[PDB]
């Protein structure tokens, strides 16, 4: 793999990565905060085989967490093999022995929708370990369910942790703040005023004009989202998500094209963020189409 | 027997607690405000999303759901019929504090004086949380909730939620409430009043330093070190900055809204926080008699016994900004 | 295309919009026929009338992602793990890929949506489809061994507007889900036609329609308390009157005392006289 | 039998106008309105043969459980086996006989949560879907071979009370799939009035006591929170113990009062004696 | 092994680690509560060195409670074999034996995130036998899964547990008072004030002046946690840790590093710790930048 | 075994010792209800040695409570072999039938930390036996896990029990009904106030002036935790065993010992009670220090 090749097509600004990798390299656990539809997922998957620099899966896991998960399933834990029990090894501690065979290969295992899951619960042993100080052999502690004091697991250097986590929903949010420590927070932003943006745009034959209308018009909103943060944050954003796929058809992105999506997708979306105001309702949804 | 319009009580409370247009409410009446700023805001909460806080279960279930527990599961033979004892972690609203929103909604609802939209819309909602459960609230309730792991904003309404269940009294019928009469209580409302000042001054005096100055007295005895016959004495308020410091004590009394003698019974303390207190900066001493009055703001300087001492009124009724100038300008020109 | 009381746009809409997204939610107050129309549109996009690769389910609190995708449970010997349906629906899909298979997912608003997908919310998204975005599931013993959505699957989930929670909002599920409102219809001349081919008044299908929106609109006018999801389905009318019983205005006496009238109670609660009004001027 | 019940006929022929339509039905109604014997006697009605075989009866509480209801693990001798539950081993008796209508009661419904009992089951109940076309495999069922659908035949009747001010509204769940029907207590009805003429009653001592207990009736729903319509007492306090062999008399009525309205009557309002005293006297004389 | 090896390093006061081993040889359960950063986990591993005097690992025991260690897991408990269950001993069991091999040397048993998990649950027994005075054949107890034939379990007095409680999780906070008695708990403050903290960053690069800045403003923003007490407590108060780690390549500390540390990691921290208004965030943001 | 070398050492006073006595004989079942620190543990050893008139073990029986206690190890259950399930007689039901010997000699059992434990999860359907009037074979009943009705089990009068309950959480606001009734509660006191706390300070080479101040100071501050009905009773208020600990040395008391034990006991236990005020902190935590 080659940094470019993932960059082509890539909406965020390249600083942005450069920090990513930056930190990533020095923290090597990091959570990448913003609401949905801005390529948390698209990114994260590209972002391993840039760090590897090898366009290797098999170093590369993926998951989404939920609430029915558990210590039990994530490291270890008893589970039914048959009509006897065994100590089952999990995902997680799975990888670890992989990535010990290979130090010098980087290993990354990706966390999508982290913030469900009860973290204090599913990582516990890990919540001490992942920290890049405290990797290592010298660092070794026997599990819940190790047999032994002798039986320990330690975190490998070469282990590198992504978190994808949304910044829509207050109810769920990382305030354990002893594990908001262990992870880096990389902000990501909608990115609509983006060169790169446009030009895929253009790319699929668009008009400039209805462009930079269109940049001009979701920035603005945007905005006022991140005004009024006592009820609603910049982190309830809209993303570009919602315009980017659709087109692979090839159809030109006309008005209409974008008049439909609105009534489909970002109407109601505008009536939860704004329950109240009805006015504030046609108001943003009419300035988009005149 | 005049009282404050009753808009006005609401600012003081809210400075109180530590944490907007009342003019659409029509109902003058407390309850019908408090709840408007109540049944509005839970909606508030719910727009971004009400607290879910994972309550681990331990239940006999026809599978493996998260950890068994091994023990429990071999005692009562639930491998025989197909269960087990497991351990995993349900995600409710069902918390305590969430819990209090809805029983606290039943009473509201039960108010037998109150705005018909007001209780309408309030029934609303206490059908919208269907999985919470009701429960009959106590002051204990709120008791282990001062732990504050919620959010700012849980704990205003909280706040609300603890006037209501104090202040509430059962009416004319057994199950319907009625509302306490707050305002004619002067106790509680100069204990609102005493603490109304304390968390205000930290919002707009933030050129002063605003301290309560615990004391001990001058007084030395041969029968007892410990003075614990002697009064504890304790300032309401103390503001102290570098070029002066300054005491405040401000009760609410009844004889002062007419306008005659004068009750000014308080004083006396006054004169005894001001002795046994020594600045060792040395920079000043003064003290200050505030009250509430209806009408008017009348404001006197005084010189006694090498103290610098005035006596000052505030006219609440007249506006919350307008009255808001005047306690700056209140505390700028004695505090000079 | 026939039958259906509902605008052919609206239809002509969704199957652009299933086609393309291929994940909708079909959201509207109970009795409006959300069921029949999936199930008559799950067939249009499948161009056979099959129900074997049609299936449909109805959600409730205590559903949960054992039961849906994987699990521990019992057999006769012991416990296993126990493919749900979804995991099992999709590998026969996996096997005829050409072929569109649908599931319909009603009252999906009562559980705890997150819960119950978990892995498969992501994967659920029409370009996320594909080994590439495999995942191991929570309960798969090896890490090799993933789930991935086919690209056929077309997913569609009936939503009751009834029962609003303030409990859990997602804005993200949203984003997966293109989400369309249906309205009872009941000023659509194919609802006010099968009457019509069912020997009804003209002046009764038509006094009908002016009877119920004055009841609508006064639903959906206090926006804050209710809305035009609250308001009242049609499909009452459509059953009980293809046994041979005409329309008449003793039918509509029945049909309201019977079912609309709790519903009213639900909607006016604590307000006895606006539902004798209201119901009353139904029977005027 | 129709001359047996106490209600308006009015409302027997109602319920079998919605029964066969709608196919699942709640009777809703104080305590001691008969809602069991009312509903085998209309059980019997439908089908005309007056066979308890066909019916059965269930009792809920919160402990019942799917395993219990449908189908569960059960141990036998050594290890465990599937177990039928009764709607399973129910319906596939009914399945046999699809011109027979095949009946269920389900009492105190409203105590337990239906899904978790029924579980899948809660959609195949509601009448549009029946039968072999939306056939699903059950949970426990291992293998996809065979399929369970609730035939059209079968009729689900719900005893539930309001009697209960502790109760909260009823599960949204309930509401969709069934249609609510409530009864009231029948004293004023004539079929009630012949029954105690026929034990030679005096006309006086009838017309006295039905004017005796309505008074009652409608202050106790004259409340508008604690107490409703549906706390309101209903009549089978009388039935049993005058066609045992004794006549009606006033002490008889006054060993009754004692009894269970007495008691009764003072769980309901639970704050004034008086108010009790007042009401148990007045029903004395 | 001795003092000044381990304090060659540590940025803690001398204060402290006397006062330490004065609460703790006299009682022998201890707790340090304090927030993340602060090297409790650090500090720990290290005295464990200077009481039995020597560096080894054999006589320590390291463990972190995760919410799901249960009386099974520390004492005793019943394991799946094969096909049948047996009874295992626990770490604590197994670790006490060892301790009792000899009473001489002292044995040292380190429990992180000691708060998470419900104590009393979890140590059923041990919560009278773990204090100084009840230990020894005196206070002999017999456990729930013990043998029928009596068989009795005492906490040997050469033991000692030390206990890290963060300060951040206000829910998971000791609220068994019972418990609380059995230990000492040693307040520990974030660790900027020291110059044995300043040494560090002289000697690695530094300037005086931007090392003297960094600690002036720290502990102001300190206070403005510490000023309140309804949400965010004394306890709150940002760790030291941050700064600690990232210079081993040579970057020399400077406001590029500095920076990136300001809205990388802290700044994300402080919009949830205020999470009312931004302008407290975007001042006290500037203030460190500047 | 003289009353001297038992009621010496001890702080209670010889009218409420006595007055247990009195239940004790008389009604066999007792519960001591104080907070801890108040020697209730360290009584209750003593007691049954008082009673029986001498120092034996075997006629004395000592368990701590907690959740995982049950009937199934109290007194009768199923322990797993390597595959069968034996029966096992459990300790309760083993040391009455070492009771009914010598029915002549007293027999003790100590639970401590009753409450943690529901009784009748444990109990069962001994609590019909275990009440003092229905003991003795005539009440005499065959057990759930009995093969038969012919054995059975019954409580000899011989037994005494001991309960050793904790007024310091909220959850025993709502005391356990099944307590109430067979148990007889008493009232531990803190005991600073007396003459032989007193005494034990003065022979610890104590000036009589600094011992007189401090007690005036904690039966102060305990006035103050009993005035407060809300959060914290008269129930929540210190015990008397944070002082007596430490001197074993011979070190003497002064104010200097006192910091010590005020800083890391008492303060952040107060931080801990007055959460709300940290003034109120301030007050008492800095008015000992005087
Ligand atoms: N072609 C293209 N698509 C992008 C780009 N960035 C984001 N997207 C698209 O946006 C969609 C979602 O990506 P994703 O990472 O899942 O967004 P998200 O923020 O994680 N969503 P969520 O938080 O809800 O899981 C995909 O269609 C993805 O390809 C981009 O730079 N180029
Ligand atoms: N060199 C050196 N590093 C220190 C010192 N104090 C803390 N640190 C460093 O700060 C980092 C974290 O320390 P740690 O003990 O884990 O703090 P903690 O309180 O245990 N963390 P947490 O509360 O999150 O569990 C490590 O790099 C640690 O070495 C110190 O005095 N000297
Ligand atoms: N010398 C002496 N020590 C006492 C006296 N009273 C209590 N102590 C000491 O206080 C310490 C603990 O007593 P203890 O009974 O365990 O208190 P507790 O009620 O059991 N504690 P908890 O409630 O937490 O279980 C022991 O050292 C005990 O000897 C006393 O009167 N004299
Ligand atoms: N012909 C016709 N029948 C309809 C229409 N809508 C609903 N029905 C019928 O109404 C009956 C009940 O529909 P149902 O799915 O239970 O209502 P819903 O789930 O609340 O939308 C079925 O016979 C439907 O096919 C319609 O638009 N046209
Ligand atoms: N003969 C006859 N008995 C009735 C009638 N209605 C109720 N009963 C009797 O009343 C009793 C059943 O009352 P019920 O309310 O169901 O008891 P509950 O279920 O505990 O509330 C039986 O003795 C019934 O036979 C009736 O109409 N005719
Ligand atoms: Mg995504
Ligand atoms: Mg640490
Ligand atoms: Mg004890």
């Amino acid at each position: 793999y080659c940094l470019e090749d993932a960059l082509n097509d890539l909406f965020i600004p390249e600083t942005t990565i450069e920090t990513i990798l930056k930190r990533l390299t020095i923290k090597k656990n990091i959570i990448l905060q913003g609401p949905p539809g801005v390529g948390k997922t698209f990114v994260a998957r590209r972002l391993a085989y840039l760090l590897t620099g090898e366009k290797a899966p098999q170093r590369v896991n993926m998951v989404q967490f939920h609430q029915s998960y558990s210590y039990e399933d994530f490291i270890q834990g008893y589970r039914p093999n048959g009509v006897g029990f065994r100590r089952k090894d999990g995902i997680f501690y799975n990888f670890c022995q992989q990535a010990k065979e290979q130090p010098e290969k980087k290993y990354i295992f990706i966390i999508d929708e982290i913030n469900r899951a009860n973290l204090s619960k599913v990582f516990g042993e890990v919540m001490m370990l992942m920290e890049h100080d405290k990797r290592g052999e010298n660092w070794s502690v026997p599990l819940t369910y190790s047999e032994n004091d002798e039986e320990r697991f330690y975190v490998p250097e070469n282990v590198y942790i992504i978190g994808l986590m949304n910044t829509a929903d207050r109810s769920l949010a990382v305030v354990d703040y002893a594990l908001r420590r262990r992870f880096s927070f990389i902000d990501i932003e909608p990115g609509f005023d983006t060169p790169q943006f446009r030009n895929f745009l253009l790319n699929k034959k668009a008009e400039p004009s209805f462009v930079e209308s269109l940049c001009q018009k979701m920035n603005e909103l945007n905005q006022e989202i991140s005004k009024e943060a006592t009820i609603l944050g910049k982190g309830f954003r809209i993303g570009h998500s919602y315009f980017c796929c659709g087109l692979e058809d090839g159809t030109s992105p006309d008005t209409q094209w974008l008049n439909e999506i609105v009534m489909t997708d970002i109407a109601p979306l505008l009536e939860e963020y704004f329950f109240d105001d009805p006015y504030k309702q046609q108001k943003w949804t009419n300035k988009l189409l005149g | 027997q005049p009282v404050i319009p009753v808009r006005n009580i609401y600012y003081m409370l809210t400075y109180a607690w530590g944490y907007a247009n009342l003019e659409a409410i029509p109902g003058n009446n407390l309850l019908d405000i408090l709840g408007y700023v109540l049944n509005k805001g839970v909606l508030q909460l719910s727009r971004r999303g009400l607290e879910l806080d994972y309550n681990p279960n331990t239940e006999i279930i026809p599978g493996i759901k998260g950890r068994i527990e091994f023990a429990k599961t071999i005692r009562g033979f639930h491998l025989n019929h197909g269960k087990t004892v497991s351990t995993f972690d349900m995600l409710n609203e069902d918390t305590l504090a969430n819990r209090i929103i809805k029983s606290t909604l039943a009473i509201l609802i039960k108010h037998e004086k109150l705005n018909s939209t007001i209780r309408d819309e309030a029934r609303s909602l206490y059908r919208k949380l269907p999985g919470i459960s009701t429960l009959h609230l106590t002051p204990q309730h709120f008791s282990y909730l001062n732990g504050g792991k919620n959010t700012r904003y849980y704990k205003f309404v909280i706040s609300v939620c603890k006037f209501i269940v104090n202040n509430s009294i059962p009416g004319q019928n057994k199950g319907h409430y009625r509302f306490y009469d707050f305002e004619r209580n002067e106790k509680e409302m100069s204990l609102l009043y005493q603490k109304f000042l304390y968390e205000f001054c930290r919002r707009e005096l933030t050129s002063a330093n605003t301290t309560r100055s615990y004391l001990k007295w001058d007084a030395s005895s041969i029968s007892d070190q410990s003075l614990n016959l002697l009064p504890r004495m304790e300032t309401d308020i103390t503001i102290r900055s570098s070029e002066k410091i300054l005491i405040v004590d401000a009760k609410y009394y009844k004889s002062i809204f007419s306008r005659e003698k004068f009750h000014s019974q308080n004083l006396y303390q006054l004169m005894n926080y001001l002795w046994s207190l020594k600045p060792e900066n040395g920079e000043n001493i003064g003290g200050l008699l505030i009250y509430p009055h209806v009408d008017t703001a009348v404001k006197h300087r005084y010189k006694i016994n090498g103290f610098d001492i005035g006596l000052c009124t505030v006219n609440l009724g007249q506006e919350w900004p307008c009255i808001h100038q005047e306690l700056l300008d209140i505390f700028d020109e004695y505090l000079k």
